[PDB]
């Protein structure tokens, strides 16, 4: 039912992940100030496709491949997750 | 050193006697476990300590090629006594 | 739980199960299969034997090193039984005879010996006890053997509860006394049957099934106060069963009726023998009473064995009796027996 | 990628030989159930034949199939003749080996293996 | 009680302070009726109605990849970043330090030989302590 | 004069190197890497298309009357992709000399048979097949020799375990000699013995 | 003539091994580490291929370490990593690789033991 964990996956150097790094440095502090009790896990690796996982009440997870996605589109998909 | 256990079995120089709940006592029924009475700890302790004159000596087993490799033992200490590694013969100097 | 009775291995020879077992009728016909199925998965099997060492050789194998311990005993003499069950978890009574002797009657086989064994088992402190009665075991039966076996089944509960009492039908196997017994009626040029075999029903079972059943019951956390009916499938009518025997053994078939009193006298004078008799009064009686409909009780499939039909394993038993001109004949040329339900 | 053949241009020319081999085995089984006094039925023998064929039905390289045909022809030689015995013939059925479980929980109950 | 296995007795990942994931390799199998840990959890689940999706270890490594893929990358440190955001985000909260010192608990070698269950159960560590305190 | 070490010759080395030049320049289509060891032994290495012509040549030529096959072997080397290094040991009886012919193979790259040249090679090729799995073309029988009849595997490969995969014992339930999966009362104690010190710098594999 | 087999090379049906020790078994390809009791490095320099160890138990008679798997002491030797990867893919086994580990080259100097300013001035000999 309710949202329990989000977690983001990305790379530090593959440009398909750019827009996620910019989104982090732009909106992460704002998002955490808006959701100070929610955990949201940012884990970066070398060469993988970005993802965004949404952990609901039971073991119910939802992925969306936000590869080569501008930061505004990242934030739109993320608000779709939050709502 | 052939003390027995409360179960009634004999005990080896390697304290090994099967526990009372171990099913592997069946093999000793109408039978017996081979355990040696002549222990080496007791029998090497039942030997004197060889006073010597020097501070370094040499121990073969006693037969030359029938003993063990010729090693050398220091005897500078007086808190204790020297001791061979192959055999267990002890030494001292005065 | 001692550290040595912890099961290890991939479930085979040279492994461990924790099934230290005293098997008292091991020198027989069911006990050899029991010991085989125990050693096949790794388990110590104490085997008390009174016979000569020549007749324990086939049991000397069927187990890895040190897992088969034989020790001599005597039913008359206690302290030859405590000595056996002194270190065991399980005890499996298979003792039984198809005739009395000067030294041992049926009471002193099915009643007093299980009572002593179970007393020793309770005093030693073992966890289980597998008694083997008969399916027809009833205090109101016709045979001394069956009444004695019901009395033993009751007295074993009275002494050692938390027990397992298996009640098989008449078992068939390579060296049985059921199919071989009916097939050895060729040496007489005609076979007698009470009422021509009708009004009699037989639900035989195979040795491997009973053996696997015992060998799982010694590990099942269930089956502590449960009786079992090791019957097998395909209830058979005696005339058709003997016809199938004498078709698979391709000799001939000359049936004819015979009353029970003259056939009983025949069994008596055959049992007049110092050696292993061919026939006995109690054997005739046990042959000519039907097997109970066993569906009031669990059976094999409640224990982890799918029963085997007679038609698939009988040739292994019956090809011994064939002649040349028929020894090289297959299972699918005997127009199988006619089953009944009743 | 551009390798040599053995007895095969590609897979259909090899499945031809495979079916020939199945043919020989199907024709041979009733003779072996009779010669050596097997205590089984002709149906389950041919079922074992089809089973031991299907154990290698996942393969596509023609060279593998050709070597398997060769091995099967060797086994068929040994079985047409009575070089081998009731023992080696009944060794396919696994009549003593308890069935290896394919469930997680039984494996967990006995053993540390998967 | 559900007996598990030790680092000598299970292939397992253990991430260090750096972040390097590192795979153990099974040396000896665990004793008695003791088993691997994820194995016990999945068996529990199957006894319940959950029945977690994975049956083997490689599937569990795929799951670890789904959660945190820094873990399958054995002996592969990965450059992290984004400390300035944590700085901005911790500068907000106002929790004050105490005017009280900080001694670590491992103040001497006497407190080094016994730090966990395995070291607590050890004749050699106890001999070392008996030697250090005397 | 050195009593502990072996005495060395010169003429045999020169002879066999000259004969290696001979075989090389006379049979170039098939030949690779002719070599002569420290101890006097010639060793020719061959493309598998050259087995029958090379063996017939050394059998039937006048300066090379190698008309007696001593061995036909194989050596499993999992490193090289073509694992099996198949060998032929031949002697002359006219010049009192031996020679070695070598070629390579794989599980799926068989070799022409040789029974048309040396009838001795029938059972040897059957053995190589039984032990390594190297099929041989136009061989008369080519069935196992040494292994059991219902045997699955090629033992002398390095990827086959020493103790095998099956084990035998007689079961009273079935009255046969059943084959069961391997289970040892004592595991074979493998030992690590190779010292970590270069004893032979001449064979120093460089990096 | 030649043949167009593009799919992967597979040999599992030819080796005649069972399914258990093909699918269940896991392989570790590695260059063996140096035994730190010795400064010798020749037992390195070759790649190897081990299998996952399995249950070893004590025979109740004598205490001997028993096994049910025959690949307990299976150890092979390759001169390159490509060859071991090829062999494991060929025999249907699943592998896990440990990339090579070389010691760093270090600037050794005996005169640094006798420095004027640095802390390398060792006090013994
Ligand atoms: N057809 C069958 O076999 C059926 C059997 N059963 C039951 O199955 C059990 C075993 O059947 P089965 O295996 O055929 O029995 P067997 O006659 O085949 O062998 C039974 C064992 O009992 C031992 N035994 C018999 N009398 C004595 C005695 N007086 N003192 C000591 N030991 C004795 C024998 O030892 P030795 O031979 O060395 O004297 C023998 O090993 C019996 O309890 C029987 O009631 C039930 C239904 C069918
Ligand atoms: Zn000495």
């Amino acid at each position: 039912l309710g949202l329990r964990e989000i977690r983001v996956h990305l790379c530090q150097r593959s440009p398909g992940s750019q827009g996620v790094r910019d989104f982090i440095v732009q909106r992460y502090v704002e998002l955490k100030k808006a959701h100070p009790n929610l955990p949201i896990l940012i884990r970066e690796c070398s060469e993988v496709q970005p993802k965004l996982w949404a952990r609901y009440a039971f073991g119910q997870e939802k992925t969306v491949s936000l590869n080569n996605l501008s930061a505004d589109e990242v934030t739109r998909a993320m608000q779709n997750v939050l709502s | 050193g052939v003390q027995v256990s409360p179960s009634g079995e004999k005990i080896t120089h390697t304290g090994q006697v099967y526990d009372e709940k171990d099913y592997r006592r069946v093999r000793f029924v109408d039978r017996q476990k081979e355990v040696n009475e002549n222990f080496a700890i007791d029998l090497i302790a039942q030997q004197p300590v060889n006073e010597v004159e020097h501070r370094i000596i040499a121990c073969d087993g006693g037969g030359g090629a029938l003993g063990h490799p010729k090693v050398y033992i220091n005897l500078d200490k007086e808190t204790k006594t020297g001791t061979c590694g192959y055999c267990g013969l002890q030494f001292k100097q005065h | 739980l001692h550290h040595a009775v912890i099961p290890h291995g991939k479930g085979g020879r040279s492994s461990v199960s924790g099934v230290v077992a005293t098997v008292f009728g091991a020198t027989g016909f069911l006990g050899r299969y029991v010991v085989n199925h125990l050693g096949r998965m790794g388990s110590q099997v104490i085997i008390p034997y009174r016979c000569d060492v020549y007749d324990i050789m086939h049991l000397r194998l069927m187990g890895d090193l040190g897992q088969l311990t034989f020790l001599e005993w005597d039913a008359r003499d206690k302290d030859s039984i405590r000595k056996a069950v002194q270190h065991s978890n399980v005890v499996i009574n298979l003792i039984g005879r198809e005739w009395e002797t000067r030294n041992f009657d049926f009471e002193d086989v099915f009643v007093n010996i299980p009572r002593a064994i179970a007393q020793a088992s309770k005093e030693a402190g073992v966890e289980r006890f597998i008694h083997v009665s008969h399916l027809n075991a009833s205090m109101k039966s016709s045979s001394k053997s069956l009444r004695s076996k019901a009395v033993g089944e009751k007295e074993v509960r009275s002494v050692f509860p938390e027990a397992i009492i298996i009640r098989p039908s008449d078992i068939f196997g390579r060296e049985d006394r059921f199919l071989n017994h009916f097939a050895n009626y060729r040496w007489f040029l005609a076979v007698p049957l009470v009422s021509l075999g009708f009004k009699t029903v037989k639900q035989p079972v195979y040795v491997a099934d009973v053996s696997k059943g015992i060998v799982n019951a010694t590990k099942d956390p269930d089956a502590v106060g449960k009786t079992f009916a090791f019957t097998g499938p395909n209830r058979y009518l005696l005339f058709h069963l003997v016809k199938y025997i004498f078709g698979m053994t391709h000799r001939t078939f000359i049936p004819y009726p015979l009353p029970l009193f003259v056939y009983s006298w025949i069994g008596k004078l055959f049992g007049l023998s110092p050696f292993e008799p061919w026939t006995t009064k109690d054997k005739v009686e046990r042959i000519h009473i039907s097997d109970v409909m066993p569906t009031d009780l669990p059976g094999l499939e409640d224990l982890g064995v799918q029963p085997t039909p007679l038609e698939l394993k009988s040739i292994e038993v019956l090809r011994r009796h064939r002649t040349y001109r028929w020894l090289s004949s297959e299972i699918e040329e005997t127009k199988p027996a006619k089953t009944v339900n009743y | 990628t551009s390798v040599k053949p053995i007895f095969s241009r590609d897979l259909n020319e090899a499945k031809r030989r495979v079916r020939e081999l199945y043919r020989a085995w199907y024709r041979e089984v009733p003779n072996t159930v009779h010669l050596m006094q097997l205590d089984i039925t002709v149906k389950q023998g041919r079922d074992k034949v089809r089973e031991m064929f299907m154990k290698n039905a996942h393969v596509t390289d023609p060279r593998v199939v050709d070597l398997l045909v060769i091995k099967g022809k060797m086994e068929l030689q040994e079985t047409i003749k009575v070089w081998k015995q009731r023992t080696h013939v009944m060794r396919f059925f696994h009549e003593t080996e308890t069935p290896r479980p394919k469930d997680f929980l039984s494996k967990f109950y006995m053993g540390h293996d998967p | 009680i559900l007996p598990g296995a030790a680092y000598t007795e299970k292939s397992a990942t253990y991430v260090n302070t750096e972040g390097r994931a590192q795979q153990t390799k099974v040396a000896v199998t665990p004793p008695g009726l003791a088993r691997e840990d994820w194995k016990i959890i999945r068996a529990l689940s199957e006894i319940a109605g959950i029945t977690l999706p994975y049956d083997t270890l490689d599937q569990v490594r795929n799951r670890l990849e789904e959660v945190s893929p820094n873990l399958v990358r054995y002996d592969d440190i990965e450059e992290t970043n984004y400390f300035q955001q944590a700085s901005e985000l911790a500068k907000l909260v106002n929790q004050e330090v105490l005017a009280d010192p900080l001694v670590p608990p491992q103040l001497t070698i006497k407190d080094f030989y016994m730090t966990d269950s395995i070291s607590r159960a050890s004749q050699t560590m106890a001999k070392c302590v008996k030697a250090v305190t005397e | 004069k050195r009593p502990t070490v072996r005495p060395r010759s010169d003429v045999t080395h020169k002879q066999l190197s000259a004969f290696g030049e001979y075989v090389a320049e006379i049979l170039p289509k098939y030949v690779q890497q002719v070599q002569v060891s420290c101890l006097d032994e010639l060793e020719i290495c061959i493309h598998p298309d050259g087995v029958i012509p090379t063996l017939t040549f050394l059998r039937d030529h006048t300066n090379a009357q190698f008309k007696s096959l001593a061995d036909l072997t194989a050596v499993d080397v999992p490193t090289r992709q073509n694992r099996f290094e198949i060998v032929y040991n031949l002697l002359s009886l006219r010049f009192n000399s031996r020679i070695r012919v070598k070629t390579y193979a794989d599980e799926l790259t068989p070799i022409d048979s040789i029974v048309s040249v040396h009838i001795a090679a029938n059972w040897y090729e059957r053995e190589v097949w039984d032990m390594f799995g190297v099929f041989f073309f136009n061989h008369p029988d080519l069935r196992r020799i040494l292994t059991d009849y219902g045997f699955e595997g090629h033992p002398f490969r390095k990827d086959f375990p020493l103790t095998g995969y099956v084990e035998l014992r007689y079961d009273d339930e079935v009255k046969r000699v059943v084959a069961e999966p391997v289970e040892l009362a004592q595991e074979f104690r493998k030992f690590d013995l190779n010292s970590p010190w270069e004893a032979f710098p001449a064979y120093r594999q460089p990096p | 003539q030649l043949i167009t087999v593009d799919e992967k090379l597979d040999i599992t049906t030819l080796t005649g091994v069972p399914e258990e020790h093909i699918k269940t078994r896991k392989v570790r390809i590695f260059v063996p580490a140096r035994n730190n009791m010795q400064s010798g490095v020749n037992n390195t320099k070759k790649w190897k291929m081990e299998f996952d160890t399995r249950e070893r138990w004590e025979n109740p008679l004598m205490g001997w370490a028993s096994t049910a798997d025959p690949l307990s002491n299976m150890v092979l030797t390759f001169s390159a990593k490509e060859d071991a990867i090829a062999f494991a893919e060929k025999n249907g086994w699943s592998y896990d690789v440990e990339e090579k580990k070389v010691p760093k080259p270090k600037s050794k100097s005996y005169g640094a033991n006798f420095s004027w300013n640095k802390r390398t001035r060792v006090s013994t000999k």
